[PDB]
């Protein structure tokens, strides 16, 4: 193979180790679960609940 | 303090180990690994003999002989392969076609 | 060093016998690398440290390294089968003919005069020394050996 | 309170109750999950597994395309009929001690997939330690999973050696997480109305 | 019985056996480092909640690979199915075993060296052959041979790119090799050879990106004694090139053992990097790069050194 | 002398401590914890090169122990020796024999 594409794929190696250096330098992304408690939007789709009204019977 | 007849009788020993197994052998393979443990006897015989007179003599036709064994292993393999390519068993008492 | 020496020659021999004698090839290669590095023990109780050396990295690190690979390559089949060698109308001749001939070449060796291996180092700068200057053509033509090997085994192991 | 395989007590000198504890400690903290892809649920479990979520935390990251190395089997996804026979022989090839987490209403039981194409449950066939809600269950929720599945594995009781002991395998009956977290879940009153964000 | 021979006796004994624990640790904490170091490049964490930090993580992986059940398959050859992570291991071991960790501490001063080393590598060859071998599978077999072609097409030039260094120092002897670099570390002189060691190092190890699988069927505790083969094969890699290459344990002003760890530490940092930044090229790639590259470069390397070695010899 | 037999003895034990580490290892994975077609020629070429070049390799390491006390003539011996290796892998470069890819 030719050796200028040689040299090419070594400076792009290079480059490569040096951003996920660089982002070993950066800020962590992890959400600490359960530590952290989970955001979840009002409108969230999860456990199903029953619920009563104002005057406090059941609404059902 | 090791003497050489010692070194000399071991070497003598698998010398003739590894010629009983190329001879009891019908299998080319443990012909080409009865021919190694001969030429391997024979290096040990060299190595040997140069430790008892202190030279490196011994050690050079060690490495003639393992050049030697390098490359005989290399074709005698080459060749098996091409018998159990065209042949599909490796016995050796099947190629003797030519006699007489 | 005495010790070493008899105890890697011991297990080379017994090894070897186990060699001879065996019927699944990968075993069989497998006590041979054992034996191969009984040898280069021996060589190493000898002061040969180069021919130790050289006996794990390319006798028992190359060449046995080949042959690994070649029954590999077989899947080795009408072998385990037979077992005809240990019958003894096929073994005992040969044994004795290997025995006879053991006893005159070790009969020849009790004749000669041993000072005793002192064992003395020889170390892998004094047979580069001796290799590039008395043995000059070995190093050249032994090239030249291996080059032939090459040729001979890229044009035989082939497949087309 | 036990199931050995029948409903029977505690079995557990005082140096085997601590090396027990010591082995089963060994155990949650260190759960080896199977690589095995079936349907939406592997996105989410692996998403999980990324740098958001960290599942790693846990111990938990060393996912094997082998199920001789894995522990931990997680069913996620749907149990097709071609696919219930290779889930069967992987769930196998498995070693002791191996548990099963089903991800996924596919897996827990069929279900919106009430198919002539589709087993209806994992537990059809294979026997499941935890299962989890959701189509699919948000990482977070596989997260606790695993901590149930380590809540569990903590006080069960399975032989030291093959040689010496008892060799049955005793699984602690938990209580239900709904009964133990229905005091909490009863008493909420008013939620975050659906308009905001 | 109280003499000082039997004394210096028991020391260095005692400060062989130091080196084989403290390296057998290194390797088995850096598995766990591994994991850690990948979540730092990877913007994450890593375990960290198995004691403080997820130091405890590894002490539960080795109770959980003990504890496993012990499984050999019925129709492998059992003797080899175990002999094939026992190579893996001891292997890279006695690898180890002809590092100069310090003035005064090094197991085995031997004469040969760096030829031990190649020796070890040879065994390690047959570790990996054997695990495929033994599994009775042919997409093992295949998987195994293939990493065994790409580890000998490496192996072919591991000792040549060691070779310029061993010129330079003129003897194999480790202790020889860090005491010829007084002044200039060898990376200067040796760059070619610097970077034709690191290539085949880290290809002969089978780590990222020289890497159907043949450990599948491995399972139970031989799995981990192939795991921590591998990273006692990484440690004695790096500790190698920090002998042979950055001088070893030489230094200006931190004691030499410090320095030597540093050095070790940085370039098993540099194995984590080098596995979280490249992509896999494929087979053929490496095998002609192995071959057509490196090879060449390691001769006209030695060729050049010898050159230069004897102009400067008056 | 007796820094070189303890050298020896630290050698031995190191060896018969890590056979024994890695053998016990093995056993007590053993003992703790209950219970429940045809390769193409291109691997024995690239073996047969390594077997080929690894010898021409053993050469090249004599060599290169003893370069100063071999002298320029020794230099220009493993250069002729060298020059003939190089020509064989350019040889078998040339020929598609090291090219794994058809
Ligand atoms: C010592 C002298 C040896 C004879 C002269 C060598 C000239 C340089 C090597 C050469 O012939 O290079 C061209 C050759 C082309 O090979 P090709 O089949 O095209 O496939 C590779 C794709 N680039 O590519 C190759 O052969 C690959 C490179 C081999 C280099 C070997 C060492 C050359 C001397 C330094
Ligand atoms: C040894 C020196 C090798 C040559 C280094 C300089 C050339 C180089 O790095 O080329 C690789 C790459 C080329 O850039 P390219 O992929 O075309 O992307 C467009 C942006 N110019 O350029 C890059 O990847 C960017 C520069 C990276 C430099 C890395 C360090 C090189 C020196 C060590
Ligand atoms: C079964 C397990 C293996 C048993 C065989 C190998 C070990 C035998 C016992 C060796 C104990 C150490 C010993 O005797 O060393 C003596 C010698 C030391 O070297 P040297 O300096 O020349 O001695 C003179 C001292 N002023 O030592 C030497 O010269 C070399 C010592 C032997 C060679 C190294 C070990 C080879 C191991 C081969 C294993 C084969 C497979 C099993
Ligand atoms: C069981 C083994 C028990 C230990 C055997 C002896 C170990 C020490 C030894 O071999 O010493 C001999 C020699 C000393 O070399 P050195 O000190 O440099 O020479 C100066 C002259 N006295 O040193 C040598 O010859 C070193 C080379 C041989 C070392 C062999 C080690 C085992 C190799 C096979 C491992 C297989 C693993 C699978
Ligand atoms: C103990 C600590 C050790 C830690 C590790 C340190 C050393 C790491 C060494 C890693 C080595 C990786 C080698 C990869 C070789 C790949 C060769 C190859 O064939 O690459 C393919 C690519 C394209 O080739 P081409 O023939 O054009 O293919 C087109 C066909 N479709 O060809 C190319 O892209 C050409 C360039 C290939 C790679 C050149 C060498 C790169 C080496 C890695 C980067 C090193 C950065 C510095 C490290 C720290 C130094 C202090
Ligand atoms: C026998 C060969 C073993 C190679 C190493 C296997 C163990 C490490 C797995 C790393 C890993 C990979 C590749 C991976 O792809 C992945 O994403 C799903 C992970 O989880 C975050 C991982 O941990
Ligand atoms: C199908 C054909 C098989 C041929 C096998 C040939 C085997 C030859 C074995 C020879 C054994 C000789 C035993 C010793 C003879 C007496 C001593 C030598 C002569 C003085
Ligand atoms: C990855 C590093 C592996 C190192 C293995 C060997 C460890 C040997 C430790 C020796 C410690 C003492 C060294 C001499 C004293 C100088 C340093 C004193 C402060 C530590
Ligand atoms: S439960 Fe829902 S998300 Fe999960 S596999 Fe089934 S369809 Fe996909």
């Amino acid at each position: 193979m030719t050796l200028k594409e040689l040299l090419v794929g070594f400076g792009t190696q290079v480059r490569s180790i040096w951003m996920i250096g660089l982002h070993a330098f950066a800020k962590r992304e992890t959400r600490m679960y359960p530590e952290e408690p989970v955001y979840l939007p009002p409108r969230y789709r999860g456990r199903i609940v029953l619920t009563r009204d104002p005057d406090g019977e059941e609404r059902c | 303090m090791i003497p050489l007849q010692h070194g000399l009788i071991l070497a003598a020993i698998l010398f003739v180990l590894g010629l009983t197994g190329l001879v009891i052998r019908r299998n080319l393979l443990f012909m080409l690994i009865g021919l190694e443990i001969m030429i391997n006897a024979s290096a040990l015989a060299f190595v040997v003999a140069g430790s008892y007179w202190g030279q490196t003599d011994g050690q050079v036709m060690y490495i003639l002989a393992i050049s030697l064994a390098a490359a005989e292993a290399s074709i005698g393999l080459a060749l098996l392969l091409q018998l159990h390519r065209r042949r599909q068993n490796l016995n050796i008492d099947s190629v003797s076609e030519m006699r007489g | 060093m005495e010790f070493a020496f008899y105890i890697c020659g011991l297990i080379a021999i017994l090894a070897t016998l186990r060699v001879i004698t065996h019927t699944n090839p990968v075993h069989a290669l497998l006590y041979l690398i054992i034996s191969l590095l009984a040898i280069s023990g021996v060589f190493f109780s000898l002061g040969a440290y180069f021919a130790g050396a050289l006996e794990i990295i390319v006798y028992a690190g190359a060449i046995m390294v080949l042959f690994v690979f070649v029954v590999m390559m077989l899947n080795l089949s009408e072998i385990e089968q037979e077992r005809q060698w240990l019958k003894p109308q096929v073994w005992i001749g040969p044994a004795i003919l290997s025995a006879i001939m053991l006893v005159v070449i070790v009969y020849a060796i009790l004749g000669v005069n041993d000072q005793g291996i002192d064992g003395t180092p020889i170390s892998a700068k004094a047979v580069g020394i001796t290799l590039f200057g008395p043995y000059v053509l070995a190093v050249e033509l032994a090239s030249m050996l291996l080059l032939a090997g090459l040729v001979v085994a890229f044009h035989v192991g082939r497949e087309e | 309170d036990y199931t050995l395989t029948e409903i029977v007590t505690d079995p557990l000198n005082v140096f085997m109750g601590k090396l027990n504890d010591m082995v089963n400690w060994g155990r949650k903290n260190s759960i080896w999950p199977y690589n095995f892809g079936l349907s939406c649920c592997y996105v989410e479990m692996v998403t999980s597994f990324t740098a958001v979520h960290d599942v790693a935390r846990f111990g938990a990251e060393v996912l094997r395309a082998s199920p001789r190395q894995a522990d931990l089997m997680v069913v996620a996804g749907t149990c097709f009929t071609k696919m219930a026979p290779v889930i069967q022989r992987l769930y196998d090839q498995m070693l002791e001690p191996k548990w099963v987490i089903s991800m996924g209403a596919c897996a827990n039981s069929g279900g919106m997939y009430d198919i002539y194409s589709v087993v209806q449950g994992v537990d059809k066939f294979i026997p499941v330690d935890v299962y989890i809600p959701g189509c699919p269950p948000r990482p977070e929720a596989y997260m606790q999973a695993l901590m149930l599945l380590q809540e569990s594995i903590g006080k069960e009781r399975r032989p030291l050696s093959w040689v010496v002991g008892d060799q049955g395998v005793y699984r602690a009956n938990m209580q239900s997480e709904r009964e133990r977290k229905r005091g909490e879940r009863i008493a909420v009153t008013n939620l975050r109305t659906p308009d905001e964000i | 019985w109280i003499s000082p021979e039997l004394i210096e006796i028991l020391l260095t004994i005692l400060k062989a056996v130091v080196i084989l624990l403290v390296v057998v640790t290194c390797g088995a904490f850096m598995s766990f480092g591994e994991r850690r170091l990948l979540g730092l490049f990877q913007n994450r964490y890593g375990p960290n909640r198995v004691g403080w930090g997820g130091s405890l993580q590894l002490v539960a992986d080795m109770i959980k690979m003990f504890f496993k059940e012990d499984w050999i398959p019925k129709f492998s050859d059992r003797v080899i199915f175990t002999l094939a992570p026992m190579i893996a291991f001891t292997s890279l071991l006695l690898a180890f075993a002809i590092v100069p960790v310090s003035p005064g501490w090094v197991v085995a001063d031997l004469n040969i060296g760096i030829l031990f080393f190649l020796m070890m590598a040879g065994l390690a060859v047959y570790a990996v052959l054997f695990a495929g071998w033994s599994s009775n599978n042919k997409y093992s077999l295949l998987g195994a041979m293939r990493a065994s072609a790409q580890t000998l097409s490496y192996e072919v030039f591991l000792g040549l790119s060691l070779m310029g260094v061993v010129a330079q120092a003129g003897s194999f002897n480790m202790t020889d090799i860090v005491n010829s670099q007084a002044h200039v570390w060898n990376v200067i002189p040796q760059f070619f050879g610097f970077i034709t060691f690191a290539i085949a190092g880290v290809a002969v190890c089978h780590r990222h990106p020289f890497d159907d699988g043949y450990h599948i069927e491995y399972s139970g505790m031989k799995f981990g004694l192939f795991f921590v083969g591998e990273y006692i094969g990484i440690v004695t890699i790096s500790a190698l090139m920090v002998t042979l290459f950055f001088g070893g344990w030489q230094g200006p002003l931190l004691p030499p053992f410090i320095w030597f760890a540093l050095k070790t530490a940085f370039f098993m940092m540099m194995f984590i990097l080098i596995r979280a930044s490249l992509p896999r090229p494929r087979y053929d790639q490496v095998m002609s790069f192995g071959w057509k590259i490196c090879l060449p470069l390691t001769l006209i390397n030695l060729l050049v050194t010898a050159a230069v070695i004897l102009w400067q010899a008056q | 002398s007796t820094e070189v037999i303890a050298h020896h003895w630290a050698f031995a034990i190191f060896l018969i401590v890590a056979i024994g580490l890695c053998c016990l290892m093995l056993v007590g994975g053993w003992f703790l914890g209950g219970r429940a077609l045809r390769l193409s020629a291109k691997f024995y070429l690239v073996a047969m090169f390594f077997v080929i070049f690894d010898v021409e390799a053993l050469y090249l390491f004599a060599w290169s122990t003893s370069i100063r006390e071999s002298g320029w003539v020794g230099f220009v011996e493993a250069a002729i020796f060298i020059f003939v290796l190089l020509a064989g892998l350019v040889y078998l470069v040339r020929i598609g024999a090291l090219d794994w890819t058809p």
